[PDB]
């Protein structure tokens, strides 16, 4: 299980978000991996995924999306989220 | 960021009543049927009766509530001109097109109408319940404000604007055109006071009030509805007047910064014809 | 609602987390099924079709009679071989609302996209059938738009002018401003921009023949420019857009910046006059050092040294002005005023500011003249000479003014077509072709500098979304690195072009001799550096194309002193904002605004996805607003070094940003040798 | 018997400081000492002061709890001259002859100055204690009115005066002439109302409110004293200000139907010299 | 305050019940001693004065050349012989701040009254010593006034132009309203006011080169003329003034008013550009008979008659032009413009009323043209031939544009002096060399028109002063039977001088063979009406002067008609404002606004009593807004017949008489023979 956050330096919702995925990461970074990729160097992942918004985090579960989140959320959010995939 | 602006535009719209000389509207005022003449006396009665509320509550309530000092003598100019300008010509145009039994008849007729009475009290209502240093309380009021300057009154002003538009009651409805004009003016400014306010608020506290303006908006333009089929469905125009209620119901939401409710409708022609500085600090030159 | 802009509407309509990209296309097959061909008037042959054209005062007469009907025939069967179909709803709904040819009543189109670009065509190759056709495989691809006035008015009789901007310099009489505010209204008139340099007008306050502090300065004429503008303003069709360009060192600055305040009184204020400030590398330095600036008062200085202030080096004559009693100045913070100039950009967009001697460490003809000032769109940096208009019965003087005879290259089509060559080549002959048709009786000036400069503008568009749609950020070095490969074999193309029409023609620009295309100091920077991509992303883009190397720019240089250049100025890269949409590219050099354009058009909202935005791409497509403006100023000035005129630089600002940040980014500019900034946008 | 003629002449009394332009001060300010142009500032800065309480609270306040729509409309007019146009006059002199630091140092001034700020909480309080239908209470905030309109603005309006008398800021001179005219109507029509409330009572209650006049009058003036000597000792006329409030305080008392309190003295004489549409018809075309 | 203003103010401290108006010569002596003898430069002879103002540039050396010094001197001591002392302060004021020339420093006084009127014959009498003493004696006399640009300028190195008006005429092209905004400027520096006829231009809606609804009409030309002018400000010493005229039938004619409307927003109000209506007798006629009336596009007629709407007689072309179905126009309410220019004249003053059959009723050079619009004092009435201004590098078609030279009789010095003749004659020499010496090189029709029409302005001033200073009210029939003979005998003296001059160069002025005085038309009324007084007490104040009877004016008219006429005009009242304090007179013809002037100067307040003002002559010098405007209007008009051109007739009107009062006034003038009304001052 993968949350995936698309984000960008300019983005200031992003800039929230990071903080949230620290702490998450912390609390549950045994069950879930957290990776980040910048939509402004890797623009063929966001295309490939139709990510057309920032942040936008994938859940991942064996290479496949099984959940799709837009715009910030608060980490018990977050939690909800990808404990349907644990 | 605008306040000097606003107070600059209110001062140079400075106008009375001596100004417009109304008695040749009897020359157009003796050619209309009781139908036309009851829809305006009551029309204009609707009026009078709500922009006295406008003068006596509405803006003074909000001038106080308000922090500012220019904002405070922009408000108290606005309702200047409801008490000494407004108040003055709506009673010079009555004097003018009905005798003095009449006049008392129709205001006793409108003060006890309940399309009329259920609007007025809904937006005294809420100016009643302004509290000391609440916020939201007094951005409710301002709704309520910016609905009754930009919205309430044009299902009145309408008659007076497609006489206009056809030439008949010329010189009382330059004086309504007046009226309006500073109306509109009224709306725009209590509109971005009350956006600074919604501005200052958590999203949920936003939706809380958005819901809470679009659920007032609902309110008000289900009795507008009532109000203009009682009026004008004798003289056929209630249709039209329900399109005119709309558009400037949308300009109202726009006035709070809020998206248009209504779809986007032609006006009647003959009313339309009636109408962050910081210092370079040296290593800036250096990359 | 119709159902072309409702389909258009679907684009926003996300399915499966996904927007309907595809949905433009039935927007367009739409748009064109039930409005275009049904409000098309069709006639039984071509022959038909001119002579009615012809007839009803549509067409001139004189360009179609250099050809046989059967050679206009062909050019426009070569016009249809092609079977060009529009990409996009709007490209198709822009064409058909603002070039294409309608009845006197508006009510039916008279012409096709293939017959406007026959038609041009045709005027183009003035009686070579094989030109009309090259110029119509060109146009057709879409690799080369011709300018807005030249793709609207080209064979057409009801015409203003071909050219799209005029550059004119207003000196220090009162017979000089009364005949730039006629010249003004004359080409505003004609429907092209009006620059006007001011930095000649001496200040407010100064003497007129003994009768002291009796000028009104500056602002007098910028407001007798004004209702010029307002009232030569296109009838209505489109507002009359004048510039007024004044130097930082004029003592008006202060007041020249002030008709853009929004506090400013109506007496004061200038509502029609876009205003650009030239800051010469002193005021730079100035503000650098912390150091307490002074202003001029030109007539001083005219009557001190007999040349006005800005026909001299500021540089050089900035500490003779300062030591000179005679000179009278006032002192100014150039820091302070450096902030005024961010603040009102960021206010209003206002002023254009240009960078003198960033356009003059570089500029071909500074023996001709320094650029003093730029044009509407702060992109035409060409040399001109002030005219003395002398009295009634008096002959005048009749210096250069600025004639600007602009055309794009589209980068995303040149580049499919491994066309580099040829469509500069082209496009070279084609504005040449227009600036030697354009004749302007009521203006002496340009007609003169038209005549003998032979200065045309070559610009580019669709870089973004070239970009984009291989894969590259406008921002990345690989971009940069394709910017500087592109627009050094445009160069090349350009100058090759033009030494070859010198040789044909056996004539040169006036004073050619002294340019440093004669002395070769052009290409030294070309015979030195090798300008091959060096990623090799980049260089397979130009497969199938021979990048010119530092031989070939060798032979280039050996070519141009042997025969000489056409042009003194060929390169200029406009906004080109309104004819992006027909072309489907990305407005100039610049990185998109938006992804999905917003535009209402009447009581319905029509959506414009970025020319070849996709689900693959979108990152790529990064907004102009969150980009790093200091990547796109190293773009700007990877493009400007190998243009020889300006590039309309808009900055695009997040309202986050300050007054600082602003100065920064322009002082960035400024340093990394950008000539011109057109606009500062915020979001 | 009274109201409708203070409408007449408060709307018809109608101005903006912009109609006056101040730049013909610029020399006549620029040849003061140090000490004249503090002394200048300073006052004007008081009456700013005075000007912004009695626009934002003291005439609004008082138009809440009086009777009559049009009484109202009088009390919400001198509301909007108060601070849209008595107290902004001030800004445009200031920033005529000033420099911002010293605009900004004068503000700061009024905010620590202890004269000003017990004047200001004395009057305000009294203003903010008036009870809904408490005639008293509201007799007690309208003599603080009367105070201040017909006494307390004389110790500021007294130096404008001074040079106006010389022909010296003339300009300056006269906005603030306007603004006493205006002060001179506003404290005859409080002192009205005043009366009314007073003349209501028995005698005895009525000897308890000329007690609370005195009373207050005296508070006021003791306070106004110190206030002078600090302004004016080091321009060398504290004593000719104090005869000139004393004079004023003696208005103040009439315009409530009180009679004068103190002595009369000799004012300095420089100061005394700053004090239709007929349409034609056949026959006009032949004569 | 001051000595003499504090005299000054002792005319108002009444003591017995009657003003102290001996107090004012008091003032005077004040006034000299204590100010005017101390701060005036005086040198060691009249050598080094003329040396100093010479040399420093304060006076022209080519007028003072063609005398030697000993010829300068006996004029100066001409001058100075009257030993002239003003009776007023107000006079002495108003010329030594003024008039009087001043160093460059404006701290002390270089020229007296006998200075500066030395100066003006010795320029006027061009190298003459016996013409410049009489010059000299006419002057110091103070029976003739030279207007207040000829008065200030004659003789000065730093000035403008003698002449005091300019009309234009503006045609319907966008080179010739840029050509009217430039010569509007270049004759605002020059000082004088500036009007144009703006009925030619084409009214709003109107095609520009087929292209439909193009024009912003007459009123964007109002804006550009209006910036104009405030441009050209004359360093804001005197603001630049500039008249707008248009012909009632001028479609624009609604709009044209609208920018004269308080409640006008700034979008269309012109402030700096006043406005004149020209009212054909067809209009009066279709508001008489309340029938609706037709305001025509401009250029619809011109297409179709190939004539301007101005060059064409309404009262004949109205109908054709009514029922032409290529003629554009819409239906208005003469009666309801008729209520609309009173009504903007009570709010305003404006427009100025011209009623243009009653000046081509008597006009002599309707061959010429005829009369289409007045001057910015509406006083002026001559042929003016519209200049077809081409594009550049194309030969221009000059027409005649017109020009004021003005000078204006004192009725109460030339009659106490019984010396009409004399003084109309010197008059007429003197305006002629204004005339011949004005060269205006920015204004091609101006100047063309000065060469070949030569024509001068010659009025009258101190007229109500005369009549209450001899017991004669001025709406009493025997003031205007004084008119009639004076006027009467002033038009005789200026016919005969121009014929003189005609005869003594052998010349005429441009096409006089067509004028009605080759045909002898003009002088009909003159050998058929004996203007002799009909009263006994008005024949004592011509006692000693020979009235020309019939048998006189025919024998003028056999010498005319033999020797032709030098002067197309000849006569015109201006208004004689600043002037007629120095001459000691009431302004004009008009009568007294009031009779002790109440100005304000610094800090002070000054007090003028009118002339001759006193206990008995009190009521003789009624104020003229007590006065009937109708007697007014039979004054005028008696004065108008013998007046060629017009006479700046200003109504004084009282609060309460309405629009209806000023529209009967207007309506009894144009029934009177009133040429042109002026203002309506509104007490
Ligand atoms: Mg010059
Ligand atoms: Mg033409
Ligand atoms: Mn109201
Ligand atoms: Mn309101
Ligand atoms: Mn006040
Ligand atoms: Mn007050």
């Amino acid at each position: 299980v993968v949350l995936a956050d698309f984000w960008a330096p300019w983005c200031g919702p992003c800039k929230m978000i990071a903080p949230v995925l620290e702490e998450l990461d912390q609390e549950m970074g045994d069950k879930l991996k957290i990776v980040k990729i910048d939509v402004d160097e890797n623009q063929e992942t966001a295309g490939k995924y139709g990510v057309m918004s920032i942040p936008t985090l994938l859940v991942l579960k064996d290479g496949e999306v099984v959940e799709t989140s837009v715009g910030f959320k608060p980490k018990e959010a977050l939690q909800e989220l990808v404990n349907k995939h644990l | 960021d605008f306040t000097q602006m606003f107070y600059n535009q209110n001062v140079k719209q400075f106008w009375l009543p001596e100004e417009i000389a109304l008695n040749g509207d009897l020359l157009t005022w003796k050619y209309l049927g009781k139908n036309e003449q009851d829809t305006y006396m009551k029309v204009l009665a609707g009026l009078t009766l709500l922009d006295t509320e406008q003068g006596n509550t509405g803006m003074p309530i909000v001038a106080e509530h308000v922090d500012g000092h220019q904002r405070k003598a922009v408000l108290n100019f606005m309702a200047m001109m409801e008490n000494a300008v407004h108040a003055k010509s709506y009673s010079n145009i009555f004097m003018t097109l009905a005798p003095t039994e009449t006049i008392n008849e129709v205001f006793e007729w409108v003060k006890q109408n309940k399309y009329l009475q259920k609007k007025a009290q809904m937006i005294v209502g809420l100016y009643k319940a302004i509290q000391k240093d609440d916020e939201i309380s007094l951005f409710k009021a301002m709704v309520a404000s910016v609905y009754l300057e930009s919205f309430l009154f044009y299902s009145g002003f309408y008659y007076p604007l497609y006489f206009y538009g056809q030439g008949k009651l010329m010189q009382s409805g330059e004086i309504i055109n007046l009226i309006l004009r500073d109306e509109a003016i009224h709306g725009v400014y209590v509109g971005l006071l009350a956006q600074e306010i919604y501005n200052k608020q958590t999203e949920e506290k936003k939706a809380e009030l958005r819901e809470f303006a679009i659920d007032l908006l609902n309110q008000l333009y289900e009795n507008e509805l009532e109000y203009t089929e009682d009026l004008y469905d004798q003289v056929g125009l209630s249709h039209d007047v329900k399109k005119f209620i709309r558009y400037n119901a949308n300009k109202a939401l726009m006035n709070l910064g809020f998206d248009p409710y209504f779809e986007e409708e032609d006006i009647n022609p003959i009313v339309l014809n009636g109408l962050t500085v910081e210092p370079l600090k040296d290593d800036d030159f250096y990359f | 609602v119709p159902k072309w802009i409702q389909l258009n509407n679907e684009i926003m309509i996300q399915k499966d987390g996904k927007f309907q990209f595809d949905k433009d296309k039935e927007a367009v097959h739409s748009y064109f099924v039930d409005y275009i061909n049904q409000n098309t008037v069709f006639f039984h042959n071509l022959k038909e079709k001119l002579d009615y054209l012809v007839e009803n005062q549509y067409y001139e007469e004189e360009f179609l009679s250099l050809y046989s009907f059967e050679d206009i025939k062909e050019v426009f069967k070569t016009a249809y071989a092609k079977k060009f179909r529009f990409p996009s709803f709007m490209s198709a709904f822009k064409f058909y609302n603002d070039y294409a040819l309608k009845t006197n009543d508006k009510k039916k189109i008279l012409e096709r996209y293939e017959d406007r670009i026959s038609i041009v065509a045709l005027f183009f190759a003035n009686g070579d059938t094989e030109k009309a056709k090259e110029y119509v495989n060109l146009m057709i691809n879409q690799e080369y738009q011709p300018s807005t006035p030249t793709f609207l008015n080209a064979g057409r009789k009801r015409r203003g002018e071909l050219v799209s901007c005029f550059l004119l310099e207003v000196n220090d009489s009162l017979n000089d401003i009364s005949r730039a505010i006629d010249i003004s209204m004359q080409l505003s008139k004609l429907g092209g921009g009006v620059s006007l340099n001011l930095s000649k007008l001496r200040a407010k306050g100064e003497a007129i023949k003994d009768v002291e502090n009796a000028t009104k300065g500056v602002v007098g004429v910028m407001k007798l420019l004004d209702n010029a503008f307002r009232y030569a303003d296109q009838m209505g069709q489109r507002q009359g857009s004048g510039a007024a360009y004044l130097n930082i060192f004029h003592r008006d600055i202060n007041d020249f910046l002030d008709t853009k305040k929004i506090s400013a009184d109506e007496d004061v204020r200038v509502k029609t006059l876009s205003i650009g400030v030239v800051i010469p590398d002193k005021f730079v330095e100035l503000a650098r050092e912390d150091k307490a600036a002074y202003v001029f008062y030109p007539h001083t200085i005219y009557k001190e040294y007999g040349q006005h202030m800005d026909e001299m080096d500021m540089n050089e004559m900035y500490d003779k002005f300062v030591d000179n009693p005679r000179v009278k100045k006032e002192k100014i913070n150039p820091r302070k005023l450096l902030e005024k100039l961010a603040m009102l950009r960021s206010e209003s967009g206002y002023p254009y500011i240009m960078f003198q001697d960033n356009v003059n460490k570089v500029h071909a003809n500074n023996h001709i003249s320094k650029v003093k000032f730029s044009n509407l769109c702060s992109e035409v940096l060409q040399a001109s000479q002030v005219s003395s208009y002398t009295d009634y019965d008096e002959e005048d003087e009749i210096g250069l003014d600025i004639s600007c005879n602009l055309g794009s290259l589209n980068i995303l089509n040149v580049m499919e077509h491994k066309s580099i060559e040829k469509t500069v080549k082209l496009a070279t002959d084609s504005l040449t072709h227009v600036s030697e048709t354009t004749d302007i009786r009521n203006a002496p000036a340009v007609r003169r500098a038209n005549k003998a400069m032979k200065s045309i503008g070559l610009g580019a568009m669709n870089l973004h979304g070239y970009l984009a749609q291989n894969g590259i950020a406008y921002e990345s070095p690989e971009a940069r690195d394709f910017a500087n490969t592109f627009f050094m074999m445009v160069n090349f193309y350009s100058i090759q072009r033009s030494a070859e029409i010198a040789k044909e023609k056996g004539e040169t620009f006036d004073q050619y001799e002294g340019s440093t295309y004669a002395t070769g100091e052009y290409f030294d920077k070309y015979v030195s550096t090798d300008f091959s991509p060096k990623y090799e992303k980049i260089a397979n883009l130009f497969e199938g194309m021979h990048i010119p190397t530092t031989e070939d720019w060798k032979k280039l240089k050996a070519f141009v002193a042997e025969h000489g250049m056409y042009h003194s100025y060929r390169l200029c890269i406009a906004p080109t904002g309104s004819i992006s949409y027909v072309q489907s590219s990305t407005a100039s050099v610049m990185p998109i605004m938006e992804r999905i354009e917003e535009r209402t058009y009447g009581n319905s909202k029509t959506y414009y996805p970025m020319p070849g935005l996709a689900s693959n791409n979108w990152f790529f497509y990064k907004e102009a607003y969150d980009m790093d403006m200091f990547k796109v100023v190293d773009m700007i000035a990877t493009i400007q070094q190998h243009i020889d005129q300006g590039i309309s630089f808009t900055l695009f600002l997040k309202d986050t940003m300050t007054t600082r940040d602003l100065n920064r980014i322009d002082l960035y500019a400024h340093h990394r040798g950008i000539k011109t900034i057109y606009y500062a946008r915020t979001k």
